């Protein structure tokens, strides 16, 4: 009461205090919330000294160290975040040329040391030198001794202290080796990490299944057989992507008239004019000879305006009278009427650069056998390489080039499958035929995809896949070579990954409600054996891809994508069963909360780690919901923003050099150096840089926003559409671990959203849970 | 009004009582906990002038000597008067061992870290609390 | 014990145990490399 | 364009040959006397 | 300024304290604690003066490595004079053996170690709070 405070406070104190709780309540803070923050203040004031410089400027800069809290709005247990957040600040932490400049030197002479040991090998160039039996007992006794000291290592017995130690120097070695670039050093991870996953592996068979208990028993064969299988995709991963090919493209003859006849098939079924239109035309611009190169478009609607557009610019057009077979029956309708000596696939989206069929055709010309090349439409470029090696490269479905009597000789595209293009190659593999890939990018066109192309590849392919298995079994067959059928294999099991996560997601359950010991083995044996196994694949998979980021939340984020695909992929062979198994992930939490604050001591660390085991579980749940929600989220078209240095010419004679900020076939939007009057409706001329020369294109600015220009074209001709096409298109062009648990954390919340109701209420209560926690978390 | 302005506290001379704290903790001093709160309320005090705050400090501190030199054991003055013909006999490297002696490098050792151990803990705890605080509860204990 | 002795000779030698595998690493990198260039060269040329 | 491609890569013995450009030149000396004059 | 910044830390002397901290876990190390608590509030004392502070660390860096052997159950200086006619008068060689007898390889891979984690936390986590902290238990469980 406001009676009560002013005759026991004298009125300044009273006045200033009532006006804080004011100033409280003015930003939504409770009687009560305002209330106990003014007790809290009052009791801050008396005993911390906040008049002092050090808290004025701590109270000053209080927003940037005390994100989580607000000041205006005191709430109950704020005092409890600001001693955590106190505690953070006193514990975490807050010449330097010189130091930065050696660090910097020491890595770039690791970089550059695989350079001046190749120079220095090269100067003694050199086994190799000596006879066929020297070779052979050198290489045997070599290869005899590194295996009999791998299987040493392997298979040794050892205490904590010396495991850790081992741990930690295979490690080192590990990240060591990581920083030199080159085909060695990846190998040597490929070997390293092969050494740790057979220690595991060992370690996990000989001293970790549990022979008195048949049900533990059973749980650790169950487990033990599911790491034996990630082990063996793991093996054949690492043999696929051993060593890339990195092929390069053979030179043509000089003669021209010794080139071959190619002809561009573009297969459309409902796509707009517009997409087609910029293909066509950066097919026409392929730097090829005219009388040796026909383009043909494949529309199966019968549309009238492609017909005219074929009409006009010259190229083939052929619609069938059925529609059987899809892509794959056009094509081989398509290809009845074809008379050219090899046959080229693009898809509508994909811009054909004019120095593809340059770069391709040299080896066609050269190795006979020879019948695909396949260039790219990151992972999926590196196993396209490494299967290279093997002859393994298989048809996409566009951008390759097929010669054609071998495709007419095996009936041409397969038709019994969806994937036909993985068919198309096996056949032609099996004839003794030979296939490339060549890592030279075409024009990408289209950016992106989202996932919600992403899911359309990965479940076409893996029907496709089982469906070969099916009819055209590469174990069963003949004529395949080993390797070939590892490749075909390891995409096989690549696709069937879909049991052993179930059963890695069921296990740390099968430990904390059965009270089984499906790992019989103490906890931190466990950790000892098995982080390094994780650790060096992880390693290992980061220098193979070489991608910039890199770590295990990369993989994560792959086994919450894999997990997603598993029932249609065993289908080829949700709501309920998943929030089933996630209300089960959550009771497993529950009791082991129990366990650990009512059971034994003894157990406590193994309940522990299986806490951390289901907390992991229940990131890939909420990241495999999370997926569903964002695949049809995606609202935003084709956008490429990209600099490249233009001309506008005004009707005074101005020129005013600038860059196009984005494209499209409705005009171009660029950003102009300096200051420049253009006002909208005066028609202008866009100079663009092909090379060394230089093509004008008449424009009208329809919009202008600041610096901004919108420019459209005028009624184009086809050489000034073709000019067009090939100088816009036809170029020559811990914090991810917060990232999984908000990625988490959505798909829990959205889980709540959209369950059915008897679960959504038992979501929004944890997703409540789970954010008052992260509420009192400490941050930087 | 505005009169927190002149509560300015106890400043220099908290390190004065949390050193006299530790040398009756350790029972090297005689306490009288009375004066030691008539002192803290003399250096405690608010004067509106910083000429008149200034010279109280320098009034005091000979007070706060005399203070210390009533706390510890030492002989009062009128017998260093009676016996300085009889210091001044002995000589300098008599009298040099005798002052090592009685140093006690331990408690300097003490003294060094409490010092900063205040210069750090003034800009984070307002120890003038808590001397005051302990201060009553030794009159407290004492009395009571 | 033809097994067990050889694993009490190594038991408590976590530095040799780790240079011996580095060796062996590097043995059958090398053997590796010299084989997946021989097949490299087969294949391309 | 195909020197940025060359670049990207090794490329050291793709001779590059341009048949718009060739087809064009070409056409320009068929066109104009002089130049046909000139070149040849 | 007014608030003292400049309270920068121990840096280096964190690892120092380190090492001191693993050889008393060992117990090759006849510890001072009170001394070295002092020596850590000359190494915390705030300077004003960049020069005066370099000036501090460069005199505390003998005075540390004389606190080091100090602490250490190697003989004093008296001893190492009286020995160094023997150790004169002996081969080459056998003070080679004397020095590859003495050096026990487990306590400098030890060393290693702890020097790459302190690496590691100096890059993540402040250091001194942790060590003086370490101190002052040390000293508090030495006084009671």
């Amino acid at each position: 009461m406001s009676i009560l405070t002013r005759w026991l406070l004298i009125p300044p104190v009273n006045a200033r205090l009532i006006g804080r709780y004011r100033d409280y309540r003015r930003h939504g803070a409770s009687a009560f919330s305002a209330t106990l923050g003014c007790f809290w203040m009052i009791l801050a004031w008396i005993f911390i000294p906040l008049e002092h410089p050090r808290w004025q400027r701590i109270r000053a800069e209080h927003k940037n160290l005390y994100p989580h809290i607000n000041a205006s709005r005191p709430r109950p247990l704020d005092p409890v975040r600001y001693l955590i957040q106190t505690c953070w600040l006193l514990i975490g932490a807050s010449a330097f040329s010189g130091l930065q400049n050696i660090r910097g030197r020491y890595h770039q002479w690791m970089n550059e040391l695989p350079e001046r040991v190749s120079h220095k090998t090269q100067h003694l160039d050199e086994l190799g030198h000596l006879s066929a039996g020297a070779r052979r007992l050198i290489l045997g006794i070599i290869v005899t001794f590194s295996l009999i000291l791998a299987l040493i290592c392997v298979t040794q017995p050892f205490n904590p202290l010396a495991q850790f130690i081992f741990l930690m120097l295979l490690w080192g070695v590990a990240l060591i080796v990581r920083r030199m670039p080159g085909r060695f050093s990846a190998l040597m991870l490929i070997v390293l990490s092969l050494t740790v996953s057979c220690r595991y592996i060992w370690w996990r068979y000989t001293s970790t299944l549990n022979w008195d208990d048949p049900v533990s028993l059973v749980c650790g064969l169950i487990l033990l057989f599911a790491e034996t299988y990630a082990w063996i995709v793991l093996v054949l991963g690492y043999f696929q992507v051993v060593w890339p090919l990195n092929r390069q493209p053979v030179p043509l003859p000089k003669d021209m008239s010794l080139w071959p006849s190619v002809d561009i098939f573009v297969p459309t079924y409902n796509e707009d004019l517009n997409v087609v239109k910029n293909t066509i035309y950066a097919s026409l611009g392929i730097d090829w000879p005219k009388d040796k190169l026909n383009i043909w478009i494949l529309d199966d609607g019968g549309r009238e305006e492609f017909r005219q557009f074929a009409q006009n610019v010259g190229v083939k057009y052929i619609a069938r009278t059925t529609h059987e077979h899809a892509k794959a029956g056009n094509i081989n309708n398509a290809l009845k009427y074809a008379k050219g000596e090899f046959v080229s696939i693009f898809d509508c989206d994909h811009v054909p650069t004019r120095s593809f069929l340059q770069m391709t055709m040299g080896w066609f010309l050269k190795e006979k056998q020879l019948a695909m090349m396949q260039t790219p439409h990151l992972f999926y470029g590196l196993v396209q390489d490494g299967n290279d090696m093997w002859d393994a490269t298989f048809f996409c479905g566009s951008c390759a080039v097929i010669r054609r009597k071998p495709l007419d000789e095996i009936g041409g595209i397969a038709v019994e499958t969806v994937t036909e293009d993985a068919h198309t190659s096996l056949r032609l593999h099996r004839r003794g035929y030979t296939s490339a890939y060549m890592r030279i990018p075409q024009a990408a066109g289209l950016a992106t995809e989202s996932l919600s192309a992403h899911i359309g590849q990965r479940i076409r392919w893996a029907r496709g896949m089982v469906q070969i298995f099916r009819l055209d079994n590469p174990l069963t067959g003949k004529g395949l070579k080993f390797a070939q059928r590892l490749c075909y294999v390891n995409a096989m099991f690549h696709f069937l990954s879909g049991i052993p996560r179930l059963i890695f997601l069921t296990a740390p359950l099968a430990f904390l409600l059965l009270h089984a010991y499906i790992i019989y083995a103490p906890a931190l044996m466990i950790a000892l054996f098995v982080l390094p196994h994780m650790i060096h694949a992880s390693l290992t998979n980061s220098k193979i891809q070489g991608k910039y980021r890199h770590s295990f939340w990369s993989e994560i984020y792959e086994t919450v994508l894999a997990w997603y695909i598993a029932p249609p992929t065993l289908v080829a062979l949700i709501s309920r069963p998943y929030i089933f198994l996630v209300l089960l992930n959550l009771v497993g939490v529950a009791v082991g909360i129990w366990r650990y604050f009512y059971g034994p001591p003894t157990e406590m660390l193994t309940v522990v780690v299986s806490m951390v085991w289901v907390f992991y579980n229940l990131i890939v749940l909420g990241g495999a919901v999370a997926v569903s929600v964002e695949s049809k989220q995606v609202r935003r078209s084709h956008r490429v923003e990209m600099t490249m240095p233009a001309a506008i010419a005004r009707e005074d004679g101005h020129l005013f050099s600038c860059t196009v900020q984005d494209f499209s076939d409705g005009g171009l939007g660029i950003k102009i150096n300096g200051q420049a009057q253009i006002l909208e409706g005066q028609k202008v001329n866009l100079l663009l840089k092909r090379g060394q020369q230089e093509y004008v294109f008449p424009t009208q600015v329809a919009r202008v926003m600041g610096n901004e220009v919108g420019l459209k074209l005028m009624p184009l001709t086809t050489q000034q559409h073709i000019d067009f096409v090939q100088c816009t298109f036809a170029r020559a062009d811990l914090e991810s671990l917060l990232d999984i648990l908000k990625l988490g954390f959505r798909g829990y919340r959205h889980l709540a959203e959209f369950a059915p109701s008897s679960v959504k209420g038992i979501f929004r209560v944890l997703t409540s849970l789970v954010s008052w926690v992260v509420s009192f978390i400490p941050r930087r | 009004s505005s009169l927190w302005q002149y509560w300015r506290g106890l400043s220099g001379w908290n390190f004065y009582f949390l050193v006299k704290f530790g040398l009756l903790w350790a029972g090297y001093l005689n306490f009288h906990p009375l004066l030691n709160l008539v002192f803290a309320a003399f250096l405690l005090m608010p004067l509106p002038r910083y000429s008149l705050h200034r010279l109280r400090h320098w009034i005091a501190l000979p007070i706060g000597f005399a203070l210390f030199w009533h706390d510890t054991w030492l002989p009062g003055p009128e017998s260093i008067m009676s016996q300085g013909s009889q210091v001044a006999g002995f000589s300098t490297d008599y009298l040099i061992d005798l002052v090592t002696r009685f140093i006690n490098w331990q408690m300097i050792g003490a003294i060094f870290v409490l010092l900063v151990a205040w210069l750090f803990l003034s800009q984070w705890i307002r120890i003038t609390v808590f001397v005051v605080a302990i201060l009553l509860w030794l009159n407290v204990l004492t009395l009571a | 014990p033809w097994f067990e002795r050889l694993w009490y000779a190594l038991a408590n030698h976590p530095i040799l145990l780790a240079v011996l595998a580095a060796i062996s690493v590097i043995l059958l990198a090398w053997v590796l490399w010299r084989l997946l260039r021989i097949i490299s060269r087969r294949r391309l040329n | 364009d195909i020197v940025a491609l060359k670049q990207a890569f090794s490329l050291p013995d793709i001779d590059y040959a341009d048949i718009s450009q060739r087809e064009q030149l070409a056409a320009a000396l068929k066109r104009w006397p002089l130049l046909a004059e000139f070149a040849q």
